[PDB]
RNA sequence: UAGCUAGUAGGUGGGGUAACGGCUCACCUAGGCGACGAUCCCUAGCUGGUCUGAGAGGAUGACCAGCCACACUGGAACUG
RNA sequence: ACCCGCAGAAGAAGCACCGGCUAACUCCGUGCCAGCAGCCGCGGUAAUACGGAGGGUGCAAGCGUUAAUCGGAAUUACUGGGCGUAAAGCGCACGCAGGCGGUUUGUUAAGUCAGAUGUGAAAUCCCCGGGCUCAACCUGGGAACUGCAUCUGAUACUGGC
C-alpha cells in the first residue's frame, strides 16, 4: 500500500531533502512512484528553497497515502 | 484481431498433425541482411485432407508438443 | 596586406658521371586574399632561387573562385595524381587546423575556416593541385539553384 | 612550469619588464637591465611567421601571470566578442581581480597582488575572496581585511603606487586601503611595450 | 563482392600479436637466471654485447639483453625481464631490469637518477 | 530486355556530361518521362519530348549553365531489387540540402523537398548532387 | 566439425500440477533433425545503460537500477 | 564546519632532456676503444649523438617508463571497395539448389505511406534556468528513439493472383 517519505536524495553530505510517493514494501533508498517536491532548510541560500507539486499531491493524499513526520508540516502549509 | 500465417506442407506422416514450411523476410538493419527465410513448423490437423505440396493457412491455438501449438484454418492452394 | 607564402621545399640528388649534383624545388602561393588563388612551381641549384622562381610563377598564375563572405557553404572534393583532398566548412573554434600543405592555400584565397585532409598521396605538389581543384569545383547557391528556368 | 630561480634572470630571458621584484629603489643601474641573456643572443630574435606571434603570446601570458588553459579561456571568450580578439583578450586580463589588486596598489608586483588573493587578504563587494579567476564588475569596491592592514607588505606597495603613472579608470585611498573599479581603460588610457592586436591568428588547435 | 558473399560472417580483422609472447601480456616477468655470455652485435662495428639465459616462472626460457656496464648476474639469483627490441643484436627482444631483485645498479652514475638500478643514499 | 531500364537512363546522361553533348536519345518508359520532369523542374535539363508509337523514343535536351559541370554524382538508392522506403519525417538530405533525393511517394515521382513539403513518404530511387 | 536420432517423432486415456508437456504410466503408430549450419567444442550472465571515432561502424554490460543463476561441493524436500 | 589568535622561514622539490626531425650546446677526455638511439646513424686527436664540466630547454607533486584495446591506415570499405600483367578471376564448360529479368490491364491490400493511438521508466547527451572556482558532480524545466502493435483511408508502386 501507498505511503509518502522524505529522502536525502543526493551525494555525500549534499542532500536535497526530496519528498517521494512510494509503497510500504520499498527500501530506504529503493523504488518510488512519484517525485513531488523538496523541503530543504538551507537550499544553498535560495528564496524558493522549498516546493511541492499541487496536482501530483492530490492524486495520492485525498486518497489514502500516509505521510511521515518529516514532511507533514509542509503538506499542512499548502493544505492538501 | 488474430495473426495469420501461410506455408506449404512438407510432411503429413502423423495421425493428427502436419508439418508446414512457412516463409518470412529479414532486414536486420544493424547489419543490412535483406533475405528471405523458411521456418519448419509442426501444426495440428484432425481433418487430415492436406497433401504434401498443398498451401495452408494457420492460427495461434494450444500447446501439444515441442514447436507444436498452431492449428490448421484452411487450404489456400492445392498442389498442383 | 597581400602576402606571399611558401608550402614546401624538396631536394633532388643525382649521381652523374663521377660524383653528384643536386637541385631544389619550391612550391609557393600568392593569390589575392579573397575569392582568387594562385600558385607557382620553381626549380634551381639553390633554395632561395627555387623560391624566387616559384614566386615569379605564383604572381603570374590565377584561379577565380565562386566565393562569398570569406566562407564555404558545402563539402567539396578535388583530385590530382592520388591526392584526394576533401574539404568541410569549419565553425565554432580554430580555423586552421587542416593538412600542413593546405594552410597557406586557404589563407591566400581568404577561406581559412575549413577542415581539409588529403585521403591519399601526401606529396605537396599533388596536394596543392588537389586543394585548388576543390576551389575550382566549389559553386554558389545562387548558381546551384539559379540553374532553374527564370 | 615553476622557474625555481632569480626573477631578474627570468625577466632578462623574456627581454621585458614583468612587474617582478618591484620597489621604490627603481630599475636602471647595476641590474643587467635591457642586456641580452647568456653568453650570446639578440635583443630581438628573428623568428618564424608563427613564432613571432607565439613569442609575443608567451610574453602576454607571463606579464599577466596566467596559465596556458587560463590564457586560452580568455582567447575563447574574446573570439565570441566584437572585433579584434587581442584587444578584448587584454581587456579581460586587465579587468581580472589579481591585476586590479595590482593597479589599486595593494601589492608591489602582480605576483604579490595574486599572493594577497590566495592568502585571502582581499575583499570584493565587502566579501572575502580566494580564487584569482574573477572578473571585477564596473563600479564595485576592492578592499583588504583589517587583520592585514598593518603588514609592511601593503604600506610599501601603496608607497610604490604613489610613484607610478596614475590609472585613469579607477580611484583608491591608502588611509582607508579601499578603491572603486569605476570602468575599464578605453583606447588612449592604456599601453604596454608588447603588442596585442596582431596575435589574433593563433591556434593550432 | 555481392551481398551473397558477405553472409554469416563480418569482414575479418587481424595481426597486432605479441612479439614478446613469453611475458604473457605482463609488463615485467619473474625469472631465475642461469648463465651470462658475451656475443657479436649487428653491423661491421667492432663492439661487443652481453646476454643471459633466463627461465621464467611460467616455464618459458628466453635470451635476454644486459644494458649499461658491469653485473652481479649469477645462477639462481632471480631477476625481472621486460620487452625492448635491440637494433644491434639478431633476434634479441627481451631485456633485464636492474631496479628489481638481486640485479646490481650501474657504478659511477651521474645521469638519469631513476634508471639502471641506482638510488641516491639518504638518512 | 535490358534487365534494368533505370541503369539505361542513369548511364546515358552521366556519360553525356562526360562527352559535353547538347541532347541524348533513349527508348521511352513511364518512369523515364517522370524522372525527366523532375530533372527539368530542378534545372538539370532544359526540355524533354517523346516521338513514335511503334518504338516510342525519348529525347532529352541538356543544360550545363555557368562554370564547369552541373552535377558531381548521380547515385542509385532503390534497386529492382532491394527497395528502400521512408516516411515524410525520415527523408534524408543530400549535399548540405543543396542536393536532391528522388522519391516516388504516393502521388508520383518528385524531390525530397517537394515530398516533405507535400507531407509525403515512399520509395527513394536516386540521389543527385 | 556434414551428418545425427527407441522416450527419438506421432495417436488415445488416466495419475500428479494453477497449468502445458514420454512429468510419468497403459495400449498402439513409425516418425523426427540436417548447409537458413543439425551433431559436437570454445567463449559469455542479460537489459536499461557504458566506450571509442571525421562519422559511419565496432566494442562493452566493474559503477546505479530492473531480472537470472548460485551460495563447502553435489543430490532432494519441508514450512510459509 | 566556519571564524580569530600563537610559534618561527620555520615543516615542504623533483624527473626526463640539450646532432636533426622536435626546444636547449660550448670546451675538454677517450681516439673505432667504450658507450648512446624513436629513426637517421654517432665514435681513429676540434665527437653537436659516448664520458665530464659550466650553463641551458620541457614539465612539476610530480616526471619518466610500460601494458592492453581502438585510432592515425579508405590498410576488411556502408561512407571508400578491389581482381590483365603488381595484388584477386575456377583449364575449356554444362547446369540443379540460392541470387535474378521487359511492358500492359484487371484484382488483393500483405509492405508502403498519409491521418489517429500506444511504447522506448529514472539518469543524461543537446537546449532554457539554479548551486560550488574551472573540470567533476547536484538540481528546476525540456527533446527524441527509422521500428513494433492497433485503427480510419489511398493503391501511385512492390509482393500475391
Amino acid at each position: 500500500m501507498v505511503t509518502i517519505r522524505l529522502a536525502r536524495h543526493g551525494a555525500k553530505k549534499r542532500p536535497f531533502y526530496q519528498v517521494v510517493v512510494a509503497d510500504s514494501r520499498n527500501a530506504r533508498n529503493g523504488r518510488f512512484i512519484e517525485r513531488v517536491g523538496f523541503f530543504n532548510p538551507i537550499a544553498s541560500e535560495k528564496e524558493e528553497g522549498t516546493r511541492l507539486d499541487l496536482d501530483r499531491i492530490a492524486h495520492w493524499v485525498g486518497q489514502g497515502a500516509t505521510i511521515s513526520d518529516r514532511v507533514a508540516a509542509l503538506i499542512k502549509e499548502v493544505n492538501k | 484481431k488474430i495473426r495469420t500465417l501461410q506455408g506449404r506442407v512438407v510432411s503429413d506422416k502423423m495421425e493428427k498433425s502436419i508439418v508446414v514450411a512457412i516463409e518470412r523476410f529479414v532486414k536486420h538493419p544493424i547489419y543490412g541482411k535483406f533475405i528471405k527465410r523458411t521456418t519448419k513448423l509442426h501444426v495440428h490437423d484432425e481433418n487430415n485432407e492436406c497433401g504434401i505440396g498443398d498451401v495452408v493457412e494457420i492460427r495461434e491455438c494450444r500447446p501439444l508438443s515441442k514447436t507444436k501449438s498452431w492449428t490448421l484454418v484452411r487450404v489456400v492452394e492445392k498442389a498442383v | 596586406e597581400l602576402q606571399e607564402k611558401l608550402i614546401a621545399v624538396n631536394r633532388v640528388s643525382k649521381t652523374v658521371k663521377g660524383g653528384r649534383i643536386f637541385s631544389f624545388t619550391a612550391l609557393t602561393v600568392v593569390g589575392d586574399g579573397n575569392g582568387r588563388v594562385g600558385f607557382g612551381y620553381g626549380k634551381a641549384r639553390e633554395v632561395p632561387a627555387a623560391i624566387q622562381k616559384a614566386m615569379e610563377k605564383a604572381r603570374r598564375n590565377m584561379i577565380n573562385v565562386a566565393l562569398n563572405n570569406g566562407t564555404l557553404q558545402h563539402p567539396v572534393k578535388g583530385v590530382h595524381t592520388g591526392s584526394r583532398v576533401f574539404m568541410q566548412p569549419a565553425s565554432e573554434g580554430t580555423g586552421i587546423i587542416a593538412g600542413g600543405a593546405m594552410r597557406a592555400v586557404l589563407e591566400v584565397a581568404g577561406v581559412h575556416n575549413v577542415l581539409a585532409k588529403a585521403y591519399g598521396s601526401t606529396n605537396p605538389i599533388n596536394v596543392v593541385r588537389a586543394t585548388i581543384d576543390g576551389l575550382e569545383n566549389m559553386n554558389s547557391p545562387e548558381m546551384v539553384a539559379a540553374k532553374r528556368g527564370k | 612550469a615553476r622557474y625555481l630561480g632569480p626573477k631578474l634572470k627570468l625577466s632578462r630571458r623574456e627581454g621585458t619588464d614583468l612587474f617582478l621584484k618591484s620597489g621604490v629603489r627603481a630599475i636602471d643601474t647595476k641590474c643587467k637591465i635591457e642586456q641580452a641573456p647568456g653568453q650570446h643572443g639578440a635583443r630581438k630574435p628573428r623568428l618564424s611567421d608563427y613564432g613571432v606571434q607565439l613569442r609575443e603570446k608567451q610574453k602576454v601570458r607571463r606579464i599577466y601571470g596566467v596559465l596556458e588553459r587560463q590564457f586560452r579561456n580568455y582567447y575563447k571568450e574574446a573570439a565570441r566578442l566584437k572585433g579584434n580578439t587581442g584587444e578584448n583578450l587584454l581587456a579581460l586580463l586587465e579587468g581580472r581581480l589579481d591585476n586590479v589588486v595590482y593597479r589599486m596598489g595593494f601589492g608591489a608586483t602582480r605576483a604579490e597582488a595574486r599572493q594577497l588573493v590566495s592568502h585571502k587578504a582581499i575583499m570584493v563587494n565587502g566579501r572575502v575572496v580566494n580564487i584569482a579567476s574573477y572578473q571585477v564588475s564596473p563600479n564595485d569596491v576592492v578592499s583588504i581585511r583589517e587583520k592585514a592592514k598593518k603588514q609592511s607588505r601593503v604600506k610599501a606597495a601603496l608607497e610604490l603606487a604613489e610613484q607610478r603613472e596614475k590609472p585613469t579608470w579607477l580611484e583608491v585611498d591608502a588611509g582607508k586601503m579601499e578603491g572603486t573599479f569605476k570602468r575599464k581603460p578605453e583606447r588612449s588610457d592604456l599601453s604596454a611595450d608588447i603588442n596585442e592586436h596582431l596575435i589574433v591568428e593563433l591556434y593550432s588547435k | 563482392a555481392t551481398v551473397n558473399q558477405l553472409v554469416r560472417k563480418p569482414r575479418a580483422r587481424k595481426v597486432a600479436k605479441s612479439n614478446v609472447p613469453a611475458l604473457e601480456a605482463c609488463p615485467q616477468k619473474r625469472g631465475v637466471c642461469t648463465r651470462v655470455y658475451t656475443t657479436t652485435p649487428k653491423k661491421p662495428n667492432s663492439a661487443l654485447r652481453k646476454v643471459c639465459r633466463v627461465r621464467l616462472t611460467n616455464g618459458f626460457e628466453v635470451t635476454s639483453y644486459i644494458g649499461g656496464e658491469g653485473h652481479n648476474l649469477q645462477e639462481h639469483s632471480v631477476i625481472l625481464i621486460r620487452g625492448g627490441r635491440v637494433k644491434d643484436l639478431p633476434g634479441v627482444r627481451y631485456h633485464t631490469v636492474r631496479g628489481a631483485l638481486d640485479c646490481s645498479g650501474v657504478k659511477d652514475r651521474k645521469q638519469a637518477r631513476s634508471k639502471y638500478g641506482v638510488k641516491r643514499p639518504k638518512a | 530486355s535490358m534487365q534494368d531500364p533505370i541503369a539505361d537512363m542513369l548511364t546515358r546522361i552521366r556519360n553525356g556530361q562526360a562527352a559535353n553533348k547538347a541532347a541524348v536519345t533513349m527508348p521511352s518508359s513511364k518512369l523515364k518521362v517522370a524522372i525527366a520532369n523532375v530533372l527539368k523542374e530542378e534545372g538539370f535539363i532544359e526540355d524533354f519530348k517523346v516521338e513514335g508509337d511503334t518504338k516510342p523514343e525519348l529525347e532529352l535536351t541538356l543544360k550545363y549553365f555557368q562554370g564547369k559541370a552541373v552535377v558531381e554524382s548521380i547515385q542509385r538508392v532503390s534497386r529492382p531489387g532491394l527497395r528502400i522506403y521512408k516516411r515524410k519525417d525520415e527523408l534524408p538530405k543530400v549535399m548540405a540540402g543543396l542536393g536532391i533525393a528522388v522519391v516516388s511517394t504516393s502521388k508520383g515521382v518528385m524531390t525530397d523537398r517537394a515530398a516533405r513539403q507535400a507531407g509525403l513518404g515512399g520509395e527513394i530511387i536516386c540521389y543527385v548532387a
